[PDB]
DNA sequence: CATCCGTGAGTCCAG
DNA sequence: TATAATGGGAGCTGTCACGGATG
């Protein structure tokens, strides 16, 4: 078992120093964002208070360790720092979870990719679609085999696009501009370019 | 932008690599300003770090324009390029 | 002393200055003082008088002293419900909006043909299609080979050349 | 008759003679228990009537558990008493219209005692603004109407269970001590022969280490648990012996790390489980445990804690319960019963209502204070201590506002229809707080217990994941002030029934012997047969001489809840339908008018009545004056009354709550009368649906796979026509580019569009809208940003100057449509008070006048659903001989799969309350109709009766009135003794071959119509991060294509239909405008590109120092639209 | 490891193949799938495409 | 062959 | 920012089936 880890890093130069960080990355803004509601109040990610308490610390440590500070106060920030960093990574992986507001666990680096919800079995594998509805189904007996009844205001929306073109082909409006206002105010011209 | 290549590696990343992915060191807690609704200064926003909150719209306003094209402003040193490189930009912290 | 002004300083997601915090304490202070006064929560009007005498701020205060939510906080009912999958992205292009845009190039690189080279040349130059920029009148002419200042005397010699286009209506949809 | 108490419409009751008792007060649930918070001068004499000795208020108690408040000087004292209410702040209509919580101010005596000083100031403190209970048993949180839901929990005390050892094959019992809040224990026997516990999860210990730590001597342990061999080979394998040497043991493997002194091994031995701060068993808790153990059972509850003769008692239970022993005497107690505990059982199964779950959040608030005033007392000095000073409220309201805010237990009220609310009143959760999680459930938590009969419904609960875990109380159980449910049962002396009624809880009922409620009685009270039909612990049934009979169930129907017992013929349906039709009841839809239904089960009066939505009168007296707007009452001492009628308001679900007066001008009234009703409601009854003309049978395809056809003539007379109400909002704040303001200038828009505004900007009332209109006319200032140099050049040409407004108006939303029928207009300017930033708020209220379509679900009270196939025109409908087109065909295939008659034995009795019959008693009264009640042996055409479940009519009466059927007004009977009947094929004439069953079924508009489900996007709105597609028809969102979609796509092998979906279709940023174009255009399809949610990955991974790079073919990393520098 | 990944254990697997510097080759279907190429099966194999 | 910690435990919808 | 003050506080309760490290 042992020479399943040693042998990995001999082969390769891939040292094993890197598992010991002297610099922690810090993910784009826009991918843990800070937005404002309707409401005033602001929204931001579980990310931002996880970095905020990472510098927090690590700066605390820095003016501790200026100042001169006792080893059992030093030593004491850096198992913090140490912690701060797991959390980060990986929040409840060594003792509880840290917790915001509600006792409720913070999400993670790691957490954004475990299992259900994340980022591979939740938006790689299975993704949302433009050009798609959805409604009730009933039965009709009336149809051939290959054919389905697919509602009149359904249609106008999916091929939305599609019959703007025709619109400004035929007349009715004269640029792409107007095409999506006949489109929408649902002028009786659309439904003889939809079909 | 080509689609086909051929391998994706993953490696254990060096402290020398998390520092040369860095376009700076975040070395304040502060996210935002509370009045001016701005991203404050070598903050976890900073957009001398991660970039432009507006299109070509340099942090203190003396570059205002599309003319400005990879310019860095002397005044608070943030390139003029789009906003959607604030989902690309990396940060990092130098742990004492 | 270092704990509340460390307090004070850090506890904010949004950073607010010292005063600031002195200023929502007192707000609060005054306000259960008000409280155990009147049987009831006071009106804005009535907390203002008493601590700065100023209405407007107080709404102001209070609004400061909310403290954001998470994005990454669910719904309770089910689990997979979380906030920031409501956020629409408004800073996303709109393809129809986008397109509409790129048809009006079309429509006045029609009209940079029936103008003339001379025409179209100072079209281009105070406006700022190819540059980006709008450079002074006064050194458009200058910085063109055509002198007398005939660029402002060409100028007039479009704008109703213009009117054209514009009598044909395909310049008149795309402001609407 | 069936309810002949209130003055109610006259339903004849196939029936043997019910009554025991009528249908208590069904909102009791949450009224009593409110009462007991608050403690209510109702409550207080509630308590009186029921003997109840030293009554102690919901917030009596909490001042109590809390008074006094001492430091640890003894120096200070703070103590609370007296607390009592103002009239409440606000009506509740006005509550609900300014958004404002309904609630009255509390306030409490307080004094601060001085030991030192000896003096005491006292003084009385507010303590905030408290949520108060309707007469409807509802809240009113911030002007949305909410439920508390009774939370069911496991019971604290002892717990025995006997496990089967997978090796050795011998049974080994544990068991479990549970606090209400608190350690730990557990004592469990080895197979080894050997007694270990566990406390608070820690490593496993001999039993006697925990005795001479106790103190007790090595000498008592062989006395007392002398009589095993098991606990003889426990001392003797016994590791070490010593009062001191056990104490250091135990306090060595509960907390490693801490230096062990003599004196802290034998403190937290006493705090972990005998001091009422760390440790504490409820009332239920020391009550539980004693019944248990059987000591002090007669003495009052006083003890809130364990002690030491728990502890031995427990021990001692646990060993004889293992080497075979059935029965125990604990020295100094009664004898009680030994065996194993059930922890499904109701006697052990725990009912906390919202007096408890208020009570329970409202001493979290004040512990979180107790601990400012300890804080606030060390601080300041004695002297200026008063009350004002030492006390902080804000915890408190932040507690209890917080609760009906976020709690699991605080819900908006099911308003679909008044019997939707009633049955939300009564519920019976699991899940929440201090209960269990959907996954952590088991099997057996889900399943029908016997101990739920007459206490907990068994078919009304929800079909998907959270089934079993929630139920509804039965009719007639009620809660008793231990948190348990008791239910009625009639006293049998010795084989003779009397009409003395007592409550039994779940395990009282366990140690007796009951009867079921049709067993056969005297008249004057006898029974009939020595050996009768006989329940028993266990659920077990045996026959049982009438020596030995204790109780009789109260009612047939005693079993059910509200929801359950209005379904005609329950017991000719399969638990599984019958599931579903209780549990879609709740689901129907209020209809413009609405019509009693022909066949009930005389359920439907009490529930309309008691759900609050129906207008009841006071006192007895006359209508004075009547209005379509209100009633005014002339009550008899000369005082009078008047109610206001709801006139089209909106529900919490859209439904239209819309209340007409019953009563005519100079009408005499008595008290409890029904003089208006409101919506699913007929003189004074719950009706739901509208009565319509079935015919079963397959109708050329279009009823296939329980789809339903409709004739035209419910769409033209407006049968299943609903009104439903939108409430749209928006306002005008402050930026930082000056204010939004609401005008009727909006930018480039014409005046044809504006038309339907005022001057201000808002629509007018009685203005039809559609969507994608404007309600409301805001514009906000825009960002002085560079606009474009080729839309400068564009406003230089038409010489029109830009505004720096752009338009953020309120339109319609896709699908809504409508007449608006009122404005809420407030503003900051007419004093109005608003959040802070806000300045104009606007409502509009539009309604739309919804006929039935295709798509929308029909549903009958059997569980028979199914949505509208197709509206044929009424000629083309199966008629019958008159000339009289049906309404409604149900498909034959899909009856006789699903177990449930019912519907059609609905349909039998139907016909014969539409036609009306008559008995032949010539020749005598015959031998079938010779149980039928006399009102019953002849009836009315449109005659209204009632089935009451488990009784009503039986198949043999049902056969025989299908016979007596009344010719129509031609003189003719429509129908035969077999319930059917001739059609002819409204198409082709022709009449159909076979005789077709035609009658009269109860249909249920339900709320999935198509208007509200169907949805379709082009493009849209996008996710913030992933760049994916949002999520929602309310946010025009796409539909998923997940990864068991892919997995159908990659079978298949269409790559290019696959990767489109994935790409262009989803989250390629630049990919999607590109495609729009190339469609705009009539160009071809582009060549998709990079995921941005693929990139957002990298950016994941290397955020997490995992150098990923992503190589060409040659070994060279290659930039993702990006660059790397440092 | 992508393949893996997405899979189970994510954290696992992905500690691993930091260690052992796995290079993963993009050629299978679940692979593909996420990164958005053809998938190597039906109309995505070079033989029809 | 039996314990202790970590990792699994259907989908789409609305909300 | 000079009276003196010196070691925390809520735990969380009803899974289940399995492999790998330890016995
Ligand atoms: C705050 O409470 C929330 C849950 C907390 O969490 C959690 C763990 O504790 C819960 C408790 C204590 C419940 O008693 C409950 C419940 O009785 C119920 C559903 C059913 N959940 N489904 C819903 C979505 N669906 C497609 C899948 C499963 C629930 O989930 C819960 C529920 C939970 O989920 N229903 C039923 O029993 C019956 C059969 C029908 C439902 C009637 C209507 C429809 C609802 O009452 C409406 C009027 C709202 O009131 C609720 C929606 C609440 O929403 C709000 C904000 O008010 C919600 C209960
Ligand atoms: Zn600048």
């Amino acid at each position: 078992k042992r020479l399943k880890v040693v042998a990995a890093f001999q082969q390769s130069g891939n040292s094993p120093m890197g598992m010991v960080l002297d610099a922690v990355p810090v993910i784009p803004p826009e991918l843990r964002p800070m937005v404002q509601l309707d409401g005033g109040r602001f929204a931001t990610s579980d990310l931002n208070d996880l970095y905020r308490r990472v510098i927090n610390r690590n700066n605390r440590l820095k003016r501790l360790i200026d100042l001169g500070a006792p080893e059992i106060i030093v030593n004491n920030e850096k198992r913090m720092l140490q912690e701060s960093v797991d959390a980060l990574f990986d929040n409840g992986r060594r003792g509880r979870p840290v917790t915001g507001p509600g006792n409720r666990p913070l999400k993670s680096l790691s957490d954004l990719l475990k299992g259900k919800q994340g980022r591979f079995r939740q938006n790689l594998l299975g993704k949302r679609v433009d050009y798609s509805g959805r409604s009730v189904i009933v039965v009709g007996p009336q149809l051939k085999l290959h054919q389905c009844g697919l509602p009149k205001l359904m249609a106008l929306e999916l091929f939305k696009p599609f019959v703007m073109k025709r619109l400004v082909d035929l007349n009715h409006a004269q640029n792409i501009k107007s095409a999506k206002r006949m489109v929408e105010r649902q002028r009786p011209q659309v439904w003889d370019v939809l079909e | 932008d080509v689609n086909f290549f051929d391998e994706l590696r993953i490696g254990l990343a060096t402290a020398e690599d998390i520092r040369q992915w860095s376009y700076g060191e975040v070395k304040k807690p502060e996210t935002i300003n509370y009045r001016t609704l701005k991203p404050e200064k070598d903050g976890l926003f900073c957009e001398k770090i991660f970039g432009p909150t507006r299109d070509w719209e340099c942090y203190c306003g003396k570059y205002k324009r599309v003319r400005f094209k990879g310019i860095i402003c002397e005044r608070c040193g943030v390139e003029v390029t789009r906003a959607k490189v604030r989902r690309e930009r990396m940060g990092h912290i130098e742990l004492a | 002393q270092a704990i509340t002004r460390a307090m004070a300083d850090q506890a904010r997601t949004i950073r607010i200055p010292v005063h600031m915090v002195e200023v929502i304490n007192k707000l609060g202070r005054i306000q259960r003082e008000l409280l155990q006064d009147l049987g009831r929560e006071p009106t804005p009007e009535e907390l203002a008088k008493e601590m700065d005498i100023t209405p407007e701020k107080v709404l102001e205060i209070q609004q400061y002293a909310r403290e954001p939510i998470s994005l990454d906080q669910t719904i309770g009912d089910e689990g997979d419900s979380q906030l920031g999958d409501f956020i629409e992205d408004s800073e996303a292009v709109v393809a129809v909006d986008a397109v509409s845009f790129t048809l009006l190039q079309d429509q006045l690189q029609s009209v940079l043909d029936t103008l003339s080279e001379r025409e179209a040349g100072v079209v281009r130059l105070r406006f700022g299609l190819t540059d980006g920029q709008p450079r002074t009148l006064d050194e458009i002419g200058q910085v063109y080979g055509v002198t007398r200042e005939r660029i402002r005397q060409i100028e007039s010699k479009t704008m109703s050349k213009l009117r054209h286009p514009s009598r044909s209506q395909v310049l008149r949809d795309y402001l609407d | 008759s069936n309810n002949s108490v209130p003055g109610a419409p006259n339903r004849v009751s196939f029936a043997k003679l019910r009554e025991p008792l009528e249908v208590p007060g069904l909102l009791d649930v949450q009224t009593d228990s409110f009462e007991w918070l608050i403690g209510s001068p109702r409550w207080r004499e509630s308590a009186a009537e029921r003997g109840d000795v030293n009554p102690v208020g919901g917030l009596e108690e909490v001042l109590y558990e809390l008074s006094p408040i001492e430091d640890f000087s003894g120096s200070m004292s703070l103590s609370f008493s007296d607390p009592r209410f103002d009239d409440v702040k606000a009506p509740v209509d006005e509550c609900k219209d300014k958004d404002m919580t309904y609630a009255a101010p509390l306030f409490v005596t307080a004094e601060f005692i001085n030991n030192n000083t000896g003096e005491i100031k006292s003084q009385t403190v507010f303590m905030g603004d408290f949520p108060m209970m309707t007469e409807k048993g509802t809240f009113i949180i911030n002007g949305t109407e909410r439920v508390v839901v009774s939370q069911l929990v496991r019971s604290p005390g002892v717990y025995f269970d006997e496990t089967i050892d997978k090796s050795t094959d011998k049974t080994l019992h544990s068991v479990k001590v549970i606090p209400s809040r608190g350690a730990w224990l557990e004592f469990d026997v080895d197979k080894r022969d050997t007694v270990g516990v566990r406390i608070d999860r820690k490593r496993r210990q001999p039993v006697t280490v925990l005795l001479k730590a106790l103190g007790w001597t090595s000498e008592q342990i062989v006395e007392r648990f002398g009589f095993s061999e098991i606990m003889r080979s426990t001392l003797e394998k016994d590791n070490t012996v010593g009062t001191d040497e056990a104490l250091l043991d135990i306090y060595r493997k509960l907390r490693p790390g801490e230096p062990p002194t003599k004196e802290s091994a034998q403190t937290l031995l006493e705090n972990l489980f005998f001091k009422e701060k760390r440790y504490d068993l409820a009332r239920v808790g020391r009550y539980k445990v004693n019944k248990k153990l059987g000591l002090h059972v007669g003495e009052p509850i006083t003890s809130s804690t364990l002690t030491e003769e728990d502890v031995v008692a427990t021990i001692e239970y646990l060993v004889r319960l293992h080497e075979g022993q059935t029965t125990m005497t604990v020295p100094g107690g009664v004898e009680v019963p030994v065996e194993t505990d059930d922890i499904d059982h109701f006697g052990n199964r725990r009912l906390r209502t919202v007096g408890e779950l208020i009570q329970n959040q409202i001493r979290v608030g004040m512990s979180r204070m107790e601990r400012v005033v300890r804080e606030r007392m060390t601080t300041q000095d004695v002297e200026a201590i008063t009350p004002q000073t030492l006390i902080n409220i804000r915890p408190v309201v932040a507690a209890i506002k917080e609760f009906f805010g976020t709690s699991q237990l605080s819900q908006f009220m099911d308003q679909n229809n008044p019997l939707s609310g009633l049955t939300h009143k009564r519920r019976l959760s699991a899940l929440g707080p201090g209960g269990l999680s959907r996954e952590r459930a088991g099997l057996e938590v889900r399943d029908v217990h016997p101990s739920h009969y007459g206490r907990m419904c068994p078919i009304e609960t929800p079909e998907g994941p959270n089934i079993g875990l929630i139920g509804s109380l039965s009719v007639y159980a009620r809660v008793n002030p231990f948190g348990f449910i008791e239910t009625p049962y009639r006293k049998v002396v010795d084989g003779v029934v009397s009409d003395e009624i007592v409550y039994l809880t779940a395990d009282e009922e366990d140690r007796h012997v009951v009867a079921q409620a049709n067993s056969p009685i005297d008249a004057d009270g006898r029974f009939v047969e020595p050996r009768v039909l006989v329940r028993r612990k266990a659920g077990e049934v045996e026959y049982v001489p009438s020596s030995e009979v204790d109780y009789m169930d109260v009612s047939p129907r005693q079993m059910v809840s509200v929801a359950t017992a209005m379904i005609p013929f329950l017991e000719h349906d399969d638990a599984n339908r019958a599931l579903m039709g209780a549990n879609m009841q709740r689901q129907a839809v209020p209809l413009v008018r609405s019509e009693a239904p022909l066949v009930g089960t005389g359920m439907e009066l009490r529930a309309a009545i008691d759900a609050g939505d129906v207008v009841v009168a006071e006192e007895s007296g006359v209508i004075e004056e009547v209005s379509a707007d209100y009633i005014t009452v002339m009550h008899d001492n000369g005082t009078r009354r008047t109610y206001r009628m709801r006139k089209f308001a909106r529900s919490n679900h859209g439904t239209c709550a819309n209340q007409c007066p019953i009563v005519d001008a100079g009408d005499r009234v008595e008290a409890g009368q029904v003089i208006a009703d409101g919506p699913c409601t007929d003189d004074g009854e719950m009706a739901l649906g509208k009565n319509l003309l079935v015919a079963i049978m397959p109708w050329e395809g279009h009823n296939y796979e329980d789809a339903i056809i409709l004739s035209n003539r419910l769409v033209e007379e407006d049968v299943l026509t609903s009104i439903h109400i939108e409430e749209h909002e928006i306002d005008a704040r402050d930026t930082k580019l000056g204010a939004e303001e609401i005008t009727r200038d909006i930018p480039n828009i014409s005046d044809e569009v504006l038309a339907d505004l005022d001057e201000r900007g808002i629509v007018r009332i009685g203005a039809e809208v559609r969507d994608g209109d404007i309600l409301v006319g805001k514009v906000t200032p825009k960002g002085e940003t560079e606009l474009t140099p080729e839309e400068r050049l564009l406003r230089a040409i038409f010489g029109e100057k830009a505004r720096e407004v752009r338009d953020t108006s309120l339109k319609v939303p896709h699908g809504e449509s409508g007449k608006v029928i009122g404005i809420r207009v407030f503003s900051r300017e007419d004093e109005d008070e608003l959040p802070a930033g806000v300045n104009e708020l606007v409502r509009v209220y539009v309604a739309q006048k919804r006929k039935i379509s295709d798509g929308d679900k029909l549903a009958g009270r059997h569980g028979n659903k199914g949505v509208i196939g197709k509206i044929l025109p009424v000629e083309d409908m199966p008629f019958l001989a008159d000339g009289t087109p049906v309404d409604i065909i149900l498909n034959t295939h899909g009856v006789p799969r699903r177990m449930n008659i019912g519907q059609i034995l609905e349909t039998h009795l139907g016909w014969c309350a539409h036609s009306g019959w008559k008995v032949d008693a010539a020749k005598g009264v015959p031998d079938w109709a010779a149980r039928l009640p006399d009102e019953l042996l002849e009836a009315q055409p449109n005659a209204i009766v009632s089935t009451p479940v488990f009784d009503g009519a039986q198949e043999a009466e049902l056969q025989g009135l299908l016979s007596c059927t009344l010719p129509n007004r031609d003189g003719d009977v429509l129908v035969d003794a077999d319930g059917k009947a001739m059609l002819f094929d409204g198409r082709s004439g022709e009449p159909f071959p076979y005789p077709v069953t035609v009658g009269y079924m109860y249909i249920m508009k339900l709320h999935h119509l198509v208007d509200d489900k169907i949805h379709a996007r082009s493009t849209g709105p996008y996710s913030m991060i992933t760049q994916q597609p949002l999520g929602g028809k309310a946010q025009f969102g796409g539909q998923r294509f997940g990864e068991m979609e892919c997995w159908a796509m990659q079978a298949y092998g269409a790559a290019y239909t696959l990767q489109e979906l994935l790409t262009i279709k989803s989250d390629d940023t630049v990919g999607r405008v590109k495609v729009y174009e190339a469609i705009v255009k009539g160009e071809n399809i582009p060549e998709p590109g990079i995921p941005e949610s693929f990139k957002v990955l990298l950016k994941e991974l290397q955020s997490l120092c995992l150098n990923v790079e992503v190589l060409s073919s040659d070994g060279a990393a290659i930039e993702l639209r990006e660059g790397e520098d440092e | 490891w992508l393949s893996a990944a997405s899979f189970q254990e994510t954290t696992r697997v992905l500690t691993d193949a930091a260690i052992n510097c796995r290079s993963d080759k993009l050629n299978g279907l679940k692979e593909n799938v996420i990164i958005g190429k053809l998938i190597p099966a039906g109309t995505g194999i070079n033989r029809y495409r």
